């Protein structure tokens, strides 16, 4: 997982 | 001062990670081996910590213990971008990724406050069989390494990843992988998040995705809508007798990418053997009884930041999905469909392995910000997100 994403 | 991008990192000066056996940010790579030799005598003291600070190895078999290793992951770990979500591991989901076969007590490295016995940093590594291009290797995974939020910017990570290579190092392991966010020396892959609404309404009031410019709620709510069961014939949860073919069909598919596990059939029970609310893994029983696909996927909430109504976003992250004789497609379609029956808001997968062959077909959303693939005293090409066949926790 690790990195914390969201629809660009 | 981290770096998200690639161009940008190129403009940075990388103090620690020039002192490390890694390849330069700027160095082209045609060679394939270790970035130094084995070390034949490892230094038998632990790194020395700030004033006032003491190393602890962390039984996570304590409850208390682990408790506390969970409220520092929750309150000091990953954040997006915004500082609007943070990761919130569960203790349980925890003992899952730190206590896979072959797991070390030394490997759950804890830092506390001398006076008070807080917790104020971590860092694991878990053993893992690694193959990489033409070479298998024993390595470690190292993940979770966190920092209080007041310890920030005091070089304190840099001696929780030199006391963790020791500790590794007195297992006679020379070679790590792991995944993070920001851009360090230096990638061997890049792959992106994306994200595959499953409450749109959820997902809008508390800003994780926005309404795209001229669609309605009622729209978004209509073009994320699914079945609810899946389509599959014969898509059932993964049972004990089903290890060793799930083991044998994730060994013959992980084959044909560049950076895949090599796990044993006990590995394979740890990481794919269902357990609630951590891991669910689909396997397809055909019509002769063969177990001939299987998906799977893990739980990772995250903590909503400073909104008073909504506090927890429930995310399902793709892990392993291998197909012989079910579409891709129609399997990942399914695993939506299952996602959405167990109260998750949203479903992330990387564009790693085959995975673009879907993202656009079943409406994932591209994320921001990258997911960067890195090997520790090794020397390999890069490649492309599509050859890396690894998803860590
Ligand atoms: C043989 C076996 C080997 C085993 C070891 C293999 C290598 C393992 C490597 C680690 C595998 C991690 C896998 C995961 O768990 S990825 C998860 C990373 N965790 C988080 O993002 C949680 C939230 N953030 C924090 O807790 C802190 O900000 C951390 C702890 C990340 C940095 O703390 P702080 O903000 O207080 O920084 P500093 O002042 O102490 O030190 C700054 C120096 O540290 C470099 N830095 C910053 N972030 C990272 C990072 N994520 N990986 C490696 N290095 C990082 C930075 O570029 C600089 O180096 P340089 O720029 O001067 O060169």
């Amino acid at each position: 997982a690790k990195s914390f994403s969201k629809p660009r | 001062g981290p770096a998200k991008t690639m161009e940008e990192a190129s403009k940075r000066s990388y103090q620690f990670w020039d002192t490390q056996p890694v390849p330069k940010l700027g160095e082209v790579v045609n060679t394939h081996g270790p970035v130094e030799p084995d070390k034949d005598n490892i230094r038998q003291e632990p790194y020395t910590l700030p004033q006032g600070f003491t190393w602890d190895a962390l039984d996570l078999g304590d409850r208390g213990v682990l408790k506390e290793l969970y409220t520092l992951l929750n309150e000091n770990y990953v954040e997006d971008d915004d500082n609007m979500f943070r990761f919130d591991y569960s203790p349980e989901f925890l003992l899952w990724a730190l206590r896979p076969p072959g797991w070390l007590p030394q490997w759950h490295c804890g830092v506390r406050v001398v006076s008070s016995r807080k917790l104020v940093g971590f860092i694991s590594a878990i053993p893992a069989n690694i193959h990489i291009y033409d070479t298998e290797k024993k390595m470690v995974e190292i993940n979770f390494l966190c920092v209080h939020k007041k310890l920030r910017s005091k070089r304190v990570a840099p001696v929780l990843i030199r006391e963790i290579t020791r500790r590794v190092h007195l297992e006679g392991i020379f070679q790590a992988v792991y995944t993070a966010g920001v851009v360090l020396p230096k990638p061997v892959g890049t792959c992106r998040y994306w994200h595959r609404s499953l409450n749109p309404r959820k997902l809008i009031e508390v800003k994780f995705s926005h309404l795209s410019r001229n669609m309605t709620m009622q729209r978004t709510m209509k073009l994320y809508r699914l079945p609810e069961t899946p389509k599959t014939a014969g898509l059932r949860p993964m049972e004990t007798k089903d290890i060793p073919v799930v083991h044998q069909l994730l060994t013959r598919y992980l084959k044909q990418f560049h950076l895949t596990p090599v796990m044993s059939q006990e590995e394979v029970e740890h990481w794919f053997y269902p357990q609630e609310n951590i891991i669910d893994t689909f396997v397809v029983e055909n019509a002769n009884g063969e177990v001939t696909d299987f998906l799977s996927f893990y739980t990772l909430p995250s903590t909503i930041m400073n909104h008073p109504t909504h506090k927890s976003l429930k995310a399902a992250y793709s892990f392993y999905n291998v197909h012989t004789q079910t579409p891709l497609l129609d399997l990942m379609s399914d695993a939506l469909v299952l996602a959405k029956m167990k109260g998750f808001d949203v479903f992330n997968a990387l564009d790693l392995m085959e995975n673009k062959t879907f993202l656009e077909k079943l409406k994932f959303g591209i994320g921001d910000g990258n997911l960067q693939y890195y090997l520790y005293n090794w020397k390999c090409p890069s490649m492309g997100a599509e050859k890396v066949g690894l998803v860590l926790q």
